Order: structure tokens, then C-alpha cells, then sequence
RNA sequence: AAACUCCAGUUGACACAAAAUAGACUACGAAAGUGGCUUUAACAUAUCUGAACACACAAUAGCUAAGACCCAAACUGGGAUUAGAUACCCCACUAUGCUUAGCCCUAAACCUCAACAGUUAAAUCAACAAAACUGCUCGCCAGAACACUACGAGCCACAGCUUAAAACUCAAA
């Protein structure tokens, strides 16, 4: 996390890009002229962009470092912004018991709702000869418990040398969920 | 004084309930512990600490901070030597208290002895 | 080693020979007894007792030789020292009067300080704490810092960035630019200075 | 809230020596116990783990004060050999 | 007269003076050592706040708000403030175990302030509220 | 990281919560339990033993009803970690811990050592633990597992407690 908070004595770089309580920008100058000017004033210093090639730092007051960290928060809890997709990931065996399928196919529908990434890697079993077309029909299998819930992300390929097979599946967008209630409600007319 | 021992354990005759719980039997062994090795103080870090604030103020330019860097040199050369002195004084003569092993030598020829002879 | 640990280095020191009795002490009186009963090892072929003998520019000499071609190491050694020397003869006719006070032309004076001038004063040593390493800011030896300003300066004189320049050129280039707190060789001594300042706050993981 | 201010648990700086008085600060609020003390309620610890402490305490100052009066009655009998060879 | 590390009773004619001042008189500097902070304000004998500096006012982050050296960073801060304001010695009441115990006070002499005494105020409580549980480590 | 930002520090006012140091003491009580202060009442029995059920008690958790609420905190929610993490780590908050009135009747309720009387000599004693024994009495035990289970019965207990088997199985435990 980035912190609205003063910057300190210590600046990080020498050239620095520095503006005015109010504003006005004052250019750029060596940060041992800054610590002058904090101290001569009686101000502090933040950080107001760091994207910009010249680091721009500001002069303020700890009124002013108060108004606009109270500022940004009632942005965030207005218009709060999504987080990153987590990704999860699994891995399958071949052989895998039905009871024990049935626990991970649980654990997967509850990773959709939450709007995560699953990664699904079905390895080929202990002292088992399986064919990469019965190793794809699991990924099928876990996929027809979430109808219209989940589908793929990334389909299923063969990866590790051509060993386990991965895919990676996702939440239906709100469109593409408009569409299967859409598909779903005309077969329920034609039914 | 040590603490009394009397009526501290759950023993045959003993009414009250047991004020010890030893896990170990409280009798004297024949040997004390080894002294542990100790982590000493850092020495002269309040002379690194001036230098390295000239240098932020010169621009790490050693032309400007002589002084400071000289008295860190000298501090660091003197904590050598004292360290060096320290070994030969305070590991061989065993000052004050005896070391454990010459301790442990004394034990064996007055051993404890919880049994009959 | 082919000696015995009863065999003593040899004192090559003219001086130390000729020293008046009188002038010893009762300590120095026992060490000369004591060195007529002891074994010595033969005197390498690289020291002598020569008047010219500079221990600094033979041990940066081997530092540049390669696969024990001494030969070619000693060449270019030289061939620095009157590259170094030709340039500062040609910069003192070229000054005027006032200036021509101020400029070196001993090439062993400019050498012994262009390595001064590199040498850092502190560096990063890794202390375990905690089951971690951590670059810790800590005091050099002396033998330390001289050796790492040797290398630096080796090191940046074999640094690609040298097109078809010959060694003589590029050290005699190298040792005039440390000599007047310049080049690329300081500013790997003022890296490791600053490097070090960073991590000021692990300066108490030291016990020394 | 309710006592005096500057009366316990303060010492008085001599000659500018503040390590000194910061030293004697820890040092008495050592022996009085305090120091201890804060450091096991900074979590609680519960009754039954008290009473084992204590127990564990208790027994470890009983065997090192037996120890120590053994090794001040016998440290007499670290001088010399008095019949060497025999 | 013999050194005293009994402080002066107030009420009681004793003779100590600093630049004029009873012991009564002299600022204080309130340190208090958290485990993850340290902040620091010096006041008046008449508790007229003079100058205020924690190791998060001072631009340290996380972790490294708790250690020695950015304790000292806000001692050296408060004293900065407070010398402007005609503080020269302070009376030093620390609370608290926390890594800038020590180093709090090293700050404030580095600042150019003189420290007459040391008083631990480290609230113990005599039986109080129940702490959190022990951690699984 | 999340969380808070009517937040933090000093100062003052301010508990239906909990009781540093003393305690290196070893006391009180049938046990469970009992360590801030004061006062009132008050700690059975002039032989011993004597109960799953009689009679009276019995930590913590829990139930019912009405209150208090600093702090802590199952559950739950959020943050992080992880292949996963329904955990361990961080934050928040509830039942609950407190008071009152009733229940519930359990514990590694173990000092795993029954009460009373007596002994230190003989053979001292498998091992370990906290030396070995005598008299007397009550309680209890008889391969392992099934089994703190099933059934019956009792109980303010209704996913409970107490009492408590057998069949199948093994040659060990
Ligand atoms: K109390
Ligand atoms: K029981
Ligand atoms: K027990
Ligand atoms: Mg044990
Ligand atoms: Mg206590
Ligand atoms: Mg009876
Ligand atoms: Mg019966
Ligand atoms: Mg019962
Ligand atoms: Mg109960
Ligand atoms: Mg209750
Ligand atoms: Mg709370
Ligand atoms: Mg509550
Ligand atoms: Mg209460
Ligand atoms: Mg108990
Ligand atoms: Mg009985
Ligand atoms: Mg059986
Ligand atoms: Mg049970
Ligand atoms: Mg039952
Ligand atoms: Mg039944």
C-alpha cells in the first residue's frame, strides 16, 4: 500500500520536483534546498505522483495532509475499485474417489462465486495407464455442476511433457449470464 | 537462606496437597552447566554513525569528512587490539569466578552421594 | 609446504642489519640471539634488497598476471609507470609557473595515492540473526581495504567498455583520474559507501 | 492517577550522565520485579500455566542456591596439592 | 552535598536550580515506547503541549517504525521543535518496553536538550482487564 | 494486508470488570475450591469404619429468565499464508466469562497412591515412580477389543447424565 503520509527529512532522490502549499509549483531543486525551505516554513513534505520522470513532491500543512487523506477515503468508499483476480489452483489425479471429487467440485464452485481464477491440472494416476481423452472428461464433469456459473478460461492442454492436462476456468461475465438465462428462457418457451 | 523443603512434595505421610511438581529430582548433580557464549555490543557504531551523517551532507566526498572518518578508523583499530586483548586475559586467567570445566573438577572429588555405602 | 614449521621468514632489510648494538634494546638484543639457532626458508625470487623495491607495486603486479606469465605483467607495469610519468612531464611544460607547483610527476607518488583514493572505508558483511543473513555495515582491516582498491582498479581496467585500447593506456588513464578523486573507480567506492549507509539500521547486528 | 507525580520510579541525572541514571532506572525496576511482570502480561497466561511457572521457578531457585553453598563450602579445597608425588 | 537520586519533594526548600528553574518548573518530554511506534511530545510544567514526534510522523513505514534508529529519528525531531520554544532541560517520563525506550531519550539529547531525570511510568495493573491469549508459535 | 482516522499524545473527571508486590510464605476448607480492604455470622463429632442410587455438596463448559458490559472471546465476517487452509498469524464482533433466581451434575474432579491404627526389624525391594511393611474395614478388579456403546431403569437432564451387557473377532493386548 502507498500511504498519503509525510515523506520525512530523508528524500529519496536529489533532484526533486517540489510545489507550493497552495499549489503554485516552485521546480525543480536538490533536496537539501527543500529541507530548508520545510524547516522555514514549518511544513511538511508528501509525495503527490511518482509516475512522472522528475519526482513531484508537494509542501503541506498537517491540516492539509489530513484534508485529502479523508478525502481519498470517501472516494474509495463511494466508488471503491476491484481488487486483482486471486488465482487458485488444484491438483487432480486421474483416479481421484467420487467422494473426494465431490469435496474439490465444491471447492471450486465456492472460488466462482468469489470471482477467482481456477487452475486445474489432472495428473495421470499411481500405477494407472490413462488416456488424455478420460483425463478431459473430469474437467467436463466438474464443469457440468456449474451450468451457467463457470466456464473456461483457458480450455484444457496438455502440459508437463504432455503428462497432465490444465485448464483454467472463470465466471460467466454479466453478459455471457444474460445470454444463458437469454438460450435458457426460449427453450422454456419452445418446452 | 534456601526455601524449605519440608512438606513440599506429594509424599507418604504428607497430608496437604504437593507445593513442587519437579520434573526432575531435586538432587544435586556432580557437574554445573557450561557458560554459555554471549553476544557482545557492536563497538564504535556511534563514531560510524557521525561519519556516515557527513557524508550525507558532502556528498560522500571523504575530502569533507576527515576528522570523522579518522576518529572512526582509530575507534575501530583500538576495538582490534582490546579484542584481541580480551581473549588472552579474560578466557585463559578465568577471572573472578572458575570456568566450568575447573569447577566440574572440583565436584568430582566430593561427589554427591544420594545412596548408602 | 616443503618447510618445516621450524623454518622462519626471511628479514631482507639491509637496515635492520647494520643497526648499532647500543641502540637495541633487551627485547631486540634477544630476538638477533634467538635467530642464530632458527631455520630460515630461501628469499623468493620476487623481493630483493633493492633501493628501487616498492611492496605495493609488486603485489598489484600479480594481481594482473595471468596463468604466471610474470613477464608480461611486468611490462605492462612499467610501461603504466612511463605512460604516467610522460604525461605529467608533458602537462608541467605546458603549465605555467604557478601551476607547474601543484603538478606530480613521480609516478610511485601517484600511484600509492590513486590507490589511497579508492580504498573504501567500510563495507557489507553478511551476520546471521534469526536464521537470516543480513548485510551488515561493518569496519574493514586494513589488508581488506587496500586489496579491494587494487581490484576495483584491475577490474575496471578489463571491463569491455575499453575498445582496442592497450592496458598501459587504460590503467596510466585510470590511476591519474583516482588520483584527482575521479572516475569510475571512486564512484564503486562511493557505491559501497552508500550502500552501506542504507543499511545503517543493521549496524547493531554487530558484536565486534 | 490519584499519587503524587515524580516520586516513583524516577532517578535523578548526574553530572549529565544519562546512561548511569537510565542503567540504575532498569536495574531497580528489575530487582522490584516490574519488569518481569509487564513482560508476562503483555499476553495471559492462564492459571494452570502460572502455577506450573511457578512451580518451575520455585524448584530451579532451590537446586541453584544448594548448588552455590556447595561451591562456596568446597572452594577452599582448590588450592594446591599439598602432597604431590604421593 | 552528596548526590541524590531521589528526586525533590515539592512543597520543600531544596537548592537545586536549572537556569533559575525549580524542579517543578522543568519541561517534561512524555515517551511512549509501543511495540510497533514511538511517540514523543514535550510539554510545560503546566501541561502547555510544546512539540509532538512519532516515528510515523517522521516518514517510517510498518516495520520500520519499530526500531531504535527511528525512535532516535523522532527524539531528534521533538527537540528540534521544542528548542525553538526556550526548552534546554527536560524531565524524561517513558512508558512502555518497546524498542525505542532508549533510543527516544539518545534523540532528544542529540536535539540539544539536557535530561535531569528518568521516570518510568509503564502502566502495571494491580489485578485490571484481561489481556489478549497467548499466540501459537 | 485488512481495519480505524469524531484517530493519537498530555491533563482532568470517571466501574454490576479484575484483584501487582507480600508469596523464597505453605495456610484454610469435606472435596470442588480459597491469596485487595472492613465488619457481622462462622468452620460437625471425646472410638474407628460405614453408600454410583439415601442426604447434602461438587471446577470449567452449558441451559432458562432478568440485568450489567471495561476487557477477553467459541461462532461468524474480513486480511494474509498455502497445492488446498473450513487451521496455525492479523483485525472486528457475538454467545460466553459478571450479578440475580433456578437448573445441569461432568473433569487427567489425578498428589492416577481409600479411611483408621501401628512399625523401621526381619527377606529392603520385579522395573519405574514418591523406601518397605503390619492390623482392620469399606469400595473396586479378573485377556484384548466391541464399549464413556446397545437395551432396560432413574433423572427439572430431550444431540444429556448415571448405571451398563452381548454377538461377531483376535492370540494377543
Ligand atoms: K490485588
Ligand atoms: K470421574
Ligand atoms: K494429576
Ligand atoms: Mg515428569
Ligand atoms: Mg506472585
Ligand atoms: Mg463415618
Ligand atoms: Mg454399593
Ligand atoms: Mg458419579
Ligand atoms: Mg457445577
Ligand atoms: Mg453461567
Ligand atoms: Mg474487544
Ligand atoms: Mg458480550
Ligand atoms: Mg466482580
Ligand atoms: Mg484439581
Ligand atoms: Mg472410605
Ligand atoms: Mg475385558
Ligand atoms: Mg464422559
Ligand atoms: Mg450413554
Ligand atoms: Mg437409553
Amino acid at each position: 500500500k502507498t500511504a498519503f503520509s509525510n515523506v520525512g527529512r530523508k528524500i529519496s532522490q536529489r533532484v526533486i520536483h517540489l510545489f507550493d502549499e497552495k499549489g503554485n509549483d516552485l521546480g525543480n531543486m536538490h533536496r537539501a534546498n527543500v529541507i530548508r525551505l520545510m524547516d522555514e516554513r514549518d511544513l511538511r513534505l508528501v509525495q503527490r505522483n511518482t509516475s512522472t520522470e522528475p519526482a513531484e513532491y508537494q509542501l503541506m500543512t498537517g491540516l492539509q495532509i489530513l484534508q485529502e487523506r479523508q478525502r481519498l477515503r470517501e472516494m474509495e468508499k463511494a466508488n471503491p475499485k476491484t481488487g486483482p483476480t486471486l488465482r487458485k489452483e488444484l491438483i487432480l489425479s486421474s483416479n481421484i474417489g467420487q467422494h473426494d471429487l465431490d469435496t474439490k467440485t465444491k471447492q471450486i464452485q465456492q472460488w466462482i462465486k468469489k470471482k477467482h481464477l481456477v487452475q486445474i491440472t489432472i495428473k495421470k494416476g499411481k500405477n494407472v495407464d490413462v488416456s488424455e481423452n478420460e483425463m478431459e472428461e473430469i474437467f467436463h464433469q466438474i464443469l457440468q455442476t456449474m451450468p451457467g456459473i463457470a466456464t473456461f478460461s483457458s480450455r484444457p492442454q496438455a502440459v508437463q511433457g504432455g503428462k497432465a492436462l490444465m485448464c483454467v476456468l472463470r465466471a460467466l461475465s454479466k453478459n455471457e449470464e444474460k445470454a444463458y438465462k437469454e438460450t435458457q428462457e426460449t427453450q422454456e418457451r419452445d418446452t | 537462606a534456601t526455601p524449605s523443603l519440608r512438606g513440599r512434595l506429594a509424599r507418604f505421610g504428607n497430608p496437604r496437597k504437593p507445593v513442587l511438581k519437579p520434573n526432575k529430582p531435586l538432587i544435586l548433580a556432580n557437574r554445573v552447566g557450561e557458560r554459555r557464549r554471549e553476544k557482545g555490543e557492536a563497538t564504535c557504531i556511534t563514531e560510524m554513525s557521525v561519519m556516515m551523517a557527513c557524508w550525507k551532507q558532502n556528498e560522500f566526498r571523504d575530502d569533507a569528512c576527515r576528522k570523522e572518518i579518522q576518529g572512526f578508523l582509530d575507534c575501530a583499530a583500538r576495538a582490534q587490539e582490546a579484542r584481541k586483548m580480551r581473549s588472552i586475559q579474560e578466557t585463559l586467567g578465568e577471572s573472578g569466578s572458575l570456568l566450568p570445566n575447573k569447577l566440574n573438577k572440583l565436584l568430582q572429588r566430593f561427589p554427591n552421594k544420594p545412596y548408602l555405602s | 609446504s616443503r618447510y618445516s614449521p621450524e623454518f622462519k621468514d626471511p628479514l631482507i632489510d639491509k637496515e635492520y642489519y647494520r643497526k648499532p648494538v647500543e641502540e637495541l634494546t633487551e627485547e631486540e638484543k634477544y630476538v638477533r640471539e634467538l635467530k642464530k639457532t632458527q631455520l630460515i626458508k630461501a628469499a623468493p625470487a620476487g623481493k630483493t634488497s633493492s633501493v628501487f623495491e616498492d611492496p605495493v607495486i609488486s603485489k598489484f603486479t600479480n594481481m594482473m598476471m595471468i596463468g604466471g606469465n610474470k613477464v608480461l605483467a611486468r611490462s605492462l607495469m612499467i610501461q603504466t609507470l612511463e605512460a604516467v610519468k610522460r604525461k605529467q612531464f608533458e602537462k608541467y611544460h605546458a603549465a605555467s609557473a604557478e601551476e607547474q607547483a601543484t603538478i606530480e610527476r613521480n609516478p610511485y607518488t601517484i600511484f600509492h595515492q590513486a590507490l589511497k583514493n579508492c580504498e573504501p572505508m567500510i563495507g557489507l558483511v553478511p551476520i546471521l540473526k534469526g536464521g537470516r543473513f543480513y548485510q551488515v555495515p561493518v569496519p574493514l582491516p586494513d589488508r581488506r581495504r587496500r586489496f579491494l582498491a587494487m581490484k576495483w582498479m584491475i577490474t575496471e581496467c578489463r571491463d569491455k567498455k575499453h575498445q582496442r585500447t592497450l592496458m598501459p593506456e587504460k590503467l596510466s588513464h585510470k590511476l591519474l583520474e583516482a588520483f584527482h578523486n575521479q572516475g569510475p573507480v571512486i564512484k564503486r567506492k562511493h557505491d559501497l559507501h552508500k550502500m552501506a549507509e542504507a543499511n545503517r539500521a543493521l549496524a547493531h547486528y554487530r558484536w565486534w | 492517577a490519584k499519587h503524587l507525580k515524580f516520586i516513583a520510579r524516577t532517578v535523578m541525572v548526574q553530572e549529565g550522565n544519562v546512561e548511569s541514571a537510565y542503567r540504575t532506572l532498569n536495574r531497580i525496576l528489575t530487582m522490584d520485579g516490574l519488569i518481569e511482570d509487564i513482560k508476562h502480561r503483555r499476553y495471559y497466561e492462564k492459571p494452570c500455566r502460572r502455577r506450573q511457572r511457578e512451580s518451575y521457578e520455585r524448584c530451579r531457585r532451590i537446586y541453584n542456591m544448594e548448588m552455590a553453598r556447595k561451591i562456596n563450602f568446597l572452594m577452599r579445597k582448590n588450592r594446591a596439592d599439598p602432597w604431590q608425588g604421593c | 552535598t552528596k548526590f541524590s537520586i531521589y528526586p525533590p519533594i515539592p512543597g520543600e526548600e531544596s537548592s537545586l536550580r536549572w537556569a533559575g528553574k525549580k524542579f517543578e518548573e522543568i519541561p517534561i518530554a512524555h515517551i511512549k515506547a509501543s511495540h510497533n511506534n514511538t511517540q514523543i511530545q514535550v510539554v510545560s510544567a503546566s501541561n502547555e503541549p510544546l512539540a509532538f514526534a512519532s516515528c510515523g510522523t517522521e516518514g517510517f513505514r510498518n516495520a520500520k517504525k519499530g526500531t531504535g534508529i527511528a525512535a532516535q529519528t523522532a527524539g531528534i525531531a521533538a527537540a528540534a521543535r521544542a528548542k525553538q520554544k526556550g526548552v534546554i532541560h527536560i524531565r524524561v517520563v517513558v512508558k512502555g518496553l518497546g524498542p525505542g525506550r532508549l533510543s527516544a531519550m539518545h534523540g532528544l539529547i542529540m536535539g540539544g536538550l539536557e535530561v535531569i531525570s528518568i521516570t518510568d511510568n509503564t502502566p502495571i495493573p494491580h489485578x485490571g482487564c484481561r489481556p489478549r491469549k497467548a499466540r501459537k508459535l
